[PDB]
């Protein structure tokens, strides 16, 4: 028998990850952000001034060298503050938010978009939708309603 | 058995201490009602203007009760020989 | 030799119509590719933090067998052939790896037809993904949810990276319980760090910040992170199939035109034999 | 009352001119 | 709510991108991302000599698994 | 055993500043009463309307507390001599 | 040795202000329940009716420490002279 | 030297004040007890049942050192004369 | 330098009632440490055991603390005249 | 019933002492406003300018329950004879 | 001036009811380091060899200051006159 | 009524005693500002200068209310007879 | 005027009490540092070792003023009359 | 009119009573000053360094209050009388 061909190497070793220290000085000015979406990426290392974010305990805000801490995001959108004080919005469903001290943020979503193809026809016609959904008495079509309804409100807010 | 009625004139003046020392703790019923907005307004902004009615009742009634024991203290200084 | 001039000519004529019809299989083929090719300028960033979730050192297997009950092998194959070495080689693998605990949930047909005629009774069941969609979050949602029909110890997601167009080579997602990466992370929380295996970061702080996050988020935590691997694990083997199958197409159009030059030379030689 | 007030009225009375006599000498 | 209807989360991520796919504007995005929501996918098992679908776990959101 | 009864009128008095001084306690009561619904508003504002009604009755119920320590220093100046 | 016994009166009212006190620290405790009953329904309103009962329960539990201060307090005004 | 006895019968009266000052304070632990029910229970509901009984026997004891506290009161008001 | 020992038998009883007020403030402790537990739990219902044993004893100190405050108070009533 | 009318004229100054304890009561209050700008300005820098004035207004009115508490305190040594 | 000493038998008792007040105020501190306890090992259990070291330090020797007050209480009734 | 006024000298060297009760009160303010600098600065060190200013404010201002008080329990024993 | 120097041999024995009450309010101040330890070293047990010089420096300088609030207790029965 | 000026001495002695008792309180800040920067100093130990400064600032001052709290205790029985 031949002595194991095969010696698969491990996926996750391609992934120059970053190697959380405890640090022992000056602290960033500028966070390296980067956001992905369900395998691709939309922003890989760039350089922020803030982020803005949603959970569900409630709304946060990451200027550059935050504690670490890792936590969800609630579906609503994500604000991205460039150094040159313009601005980056992205309505995102779920995921998380992993923040190191060394201003390295990766937030992983299963989705993310801006606002801008965002339009409010085709969103005022699936609000009344989703409250009528929730109105129906059912648990398979009042939770699908709610989730809609946890999704497009913020939306509702932020494009007024 | 033997009666003595004494009116002191003093004390009108310590109890008016007494009540004084009551008027600075709803303080922490102005501040607890402020606080609690500015977090309520840093996790959620958008509600930052249909909760500001609740923060000023709450700070009325707290100061509204400061305002009785400072009108007890007030009442047991000059109303009062 | 009337038969036998017959016989090079339809032998000419049916190679002459394969060529062109795997000529067309190749330009689909690259049609195929050369979208999915465009993953790999937007690649390798999403589980740049995953790993630090669940990796660790290698564990050998020899222990692993003992210290489990019922491992699981997830291999993601090929909807369709023509591939090459895909489908047999992730068989030779798990044939290798073969031990007393082990279930087998598959993603494709090929793995329908292959596993239960080697792998009997552990194989379970499989997977397909009709590829008019482009591939989801809960399709790896899906793959997650007829995992969890095992109570498994460990998932081995095996599965073709694509480091170029010459080379698809295997790998591996060893992803473990929820109960026992929960018991791994309070025990690596607790004590300092020191990375005990080269190329293996350091994330104490990672794992004393997911100890401040509660029960069901730190649940919903290890789901998400598995379901983002399994679907990198889909998207690779995806682009690895559309790559592997345009060389295993060239070599056959190489060796249908080995055939053909051999059928043209004999049916002319039989033809001017028949005149002489 | 009126019967206990008016004697009472002469007890207090009887009262301030001791309590003068017994001061205003060691005073 | 939707926890304890025992939807998981994972159904309720791809629920919530469903519905930014349904709203968002039309474009070479919305024909890039409603790929990554629409359902062609099955579980098949090999019977003695044939096929059959595994129907206990599916596809659709709207239903739970069972 | 001599008996001398004595009628201390200052008395009238002292007792209430040691009432009125409990007067602005229920204040971080009613504060906290706010300063919840605001925190609760701000994890779930779906749930706002729900939960008026559970902050105005402990603050009903600790004005209360504090108009009944408040009935004793007002009992206490003017109906007592 | 003498013996002099004596009643002093007002000690009727000077207590009662003590006693008095002692009413507005429960509405500490009712506002501690109610303002935790808003936090869980925020936090889990499927359970909004699960833990109504232990509010109730708890303020009802408190009001009544409450009531037994403001008995030693009217018990000791009226009735004790 | 001299030896002056004297009985006071308004220490009584005060006293029962002052001790009915403590009777509140156990209010903000049966609250306290409660509130902690609520949130743990809101955190993880399948321990509401394993966690009823340290509520409930939270509050008997944190309610008993009201009663004697109360005791003492209704021990020194109506039986010491 | 004229000597009066003055010998007051109320005095016995106002120290009684100022020891009262401190029996309810260890009821605090024990709902403290009942509370605690109830987060703990929740947070991990596998320490649900491990951890019982401290928050018995932490009631069986903070109610033994409360238990000499009472054992003071009621033995300057009883035992001293 | 011998009727004496007696000037205690250190009562001026007790009550003063009284009132003093109370004037570092409402510092918690801001404290705890101060506090509370900082923890949201972390949790929200760019809402750091709409809420300052939320602070200085729960931070000046929860100041002036310190200036009464003073006023008396010094209406209270000077003015009263 | 006149020199009048005075020795008031009574002052045993009184002081001790002060220092009684202060043995519980510790039992809220033994409660608060074994809650920590609990909560940290429900954060981290597998510490929870590593921290009842100082658990049972800061349990100790806050009991101690209680026992300290309380030594006076005791050293103010029966050796004292 | 026959009119007995009284200086009690004493009373120089009490109210001072209840004004320093309350000096340390402040104490907690300082303390939980500076606190709650340190942990928006962990939260945030970007933001930590920005909210330094504030920090100082919360400082002296509390600080400063302590000083009054301060001053009374100074102004309470150098110069009023 | 008329001049009375009164020594009262008993306050002596009246203000140990009133700094007795002080000696176990540093114990709450104190319980706060160890739990503090713990629940920081459960967030981060690789700091551990690099905090207890900041728990210990918690512990004397929150336990030192309850020795000058005992000693006091100690120097004013012992040393005066 | 008549006028008794008394010179109470015990008045030297039950000042520095409640004085002291006001020395324990500034230990609850200074802990809580210490257990904020273990917190923050296991939220981020890379800002370990730049927050011990305000510690120590905030500790030297909570303790300069009891320092002047002790300083009146102690300024109240030798000098004066």
């Amino acid at each position: 028998q031949d002595p194991r061909k095969f010696f698969p190497d491990n996926g996750f070793r391609f992934f120059d990850g970053p190697e959380d220290s405890f640090g022992d000085g000056n602290i960033p000015a500028q966070i390296i952000l980067t956001l992905t979406r369900q395998d691709e990426f939309i922003l890989k290392q760039e350089p922020v001034a803030a982020i803005t974010i949603r959970t569900n305990e409630g709304e946060m805000g990451v200027l550059a060298g935050h504690e670490y801490t890792v936590q969800q995001l609630a579906p609503g959108i994500l604000e991205v503050e460039y150094e040159g004080g313009k601005k980056d919005q992205y309505v995102i469903s779920g995921g998380f938010a992993h923040v190191n001290d060394t201003g390295v943020v990766d937030i992983n979503t299963v989705e993310a978009v801006p606002l801008e193809e965002i339009d409010h026809e085709k969103l005022a016609k699936a609000l009344e939708e989703a409250r009528a959904k929730s109105q129906s008495p059912d648990e398979a079509v009042r939770i699908q309603g709610e989730i809609a309804l946890e999704i497009f409100e913020p939306l509702e807010a932020a494009l007024h | 058995a033997i009666a003595y009625e004494v009116t002191v004139n003093g004390a009108n003046l310590i109890g008016a201490g007494m009540a004084a020392s009551g008027v600075g703790v709803p303080a922490i019923g102005v501040a607890m009602c402020f606080s609690s907005y500015m977090l309520a307004a840093a996790r959620q902004p958008n509600m930052s203007a249909k909760l500001l009615p609740y923060c000023i009742l709450g700070f009325a009634l707290s100061e509204a009760l400061a305002l009785f024991t400072l009108l007890i203290a007030l009442l047991e200084l000059f109303v009062f020989s | 030799g009337g038969g036998t001039i017959r016989f090079w000519r339809e032998k000419l004529e049916g190679y002459k119509k394969y060529h062109q019809i795997v000529k067309t299989i190749k330009m689909v083929t690259l049609a195929k590719y050369r979208q999915t090719v465009v993953r790999t300028r937007v690649r390798d960033q999403t589980l740049r933090y995953t790993r630090k979730a669940l990796d660790a050192k290698t564990q050998d297997d020899q222990e692993v067998i003992e210290k489990s009950e019922c491992l699981l092998y997830v291999p993601i194959t090929t909807n369709r052939g023509s591939c090459g070495a895909l489908n047999t080689n992730m068989v030779r693998y798990l044939q290798e790896v073969e031990n007393p605990k082990m279930t087998i949930i598959s993603v494709g047909k090929k793995a329908l037809d292959a596993m239960t005629k080697v792998f009997q009774d552990t194989y379970r069941r499989t997977i397909l993904n009709d590829m008019k969609q482009a591939m989801s979050f809960q399709f790896a949602a899906y793959v997650l949810e007829h995992m969890n029909t095992v109570p498994w110890d460990r998932a081995q997601i095996v599965y073709n990276r694509y480091h170029g167009a010459a080379s698809q080579k295997l790998a591996i997602f060893n992803l473990p319980k929820f109960e026992d990466w929960k018991q791994k992370l309070e025990e690596d929380s607790a004590g300092d760090g020191k990375i005990e295996e080269d190329g293996l970061l350091q994330s104490l702080p990672m794992k004393t910040a997911l100890g401040e996050l509660e029960e069901t988020a730190v649940e919903d935590f290890y789901n998400f992170h598995s379901c983002l691997a399994v679907l990198n694990a889909v998207s690779e083997n995806e682009l690895s199939e559309y790559a592997a199958r345009i060389v295993a197409v060239e070599n056959q159009l190489g060796n249908i035109t080995g055939l053909m030059q051999l059928a043209d030379y004999t049916y002319n030689k039989t033809r001017k034999e028949l005149i002489t | 009352k009126e019967k206990e007030a008016q004697e009472m009225a002469v007890v207090m009375e009887k009262l301030e001119k001791e309590i003068q006599e017994w001061l205003k000498t060691m005073e | 709510s939707w926890r304890d209807a025992g939807i998981s989360y994972l159904r309720y991520l791809s629920i919530v991108t469903r519905c930014i796919h349904e709203v968002q504007k039309e474009g070479p995005l919305l024909t890039k991302n409603v790929r990554f929501s629409t359902i062609g996918w099955k579980s098949l098992y090999l019977d003695h000599g044939a096929t059959k679908e595994y129907t206990a776990i599916p596809a659709e959101l709207e239903k739970i698994p069972e």
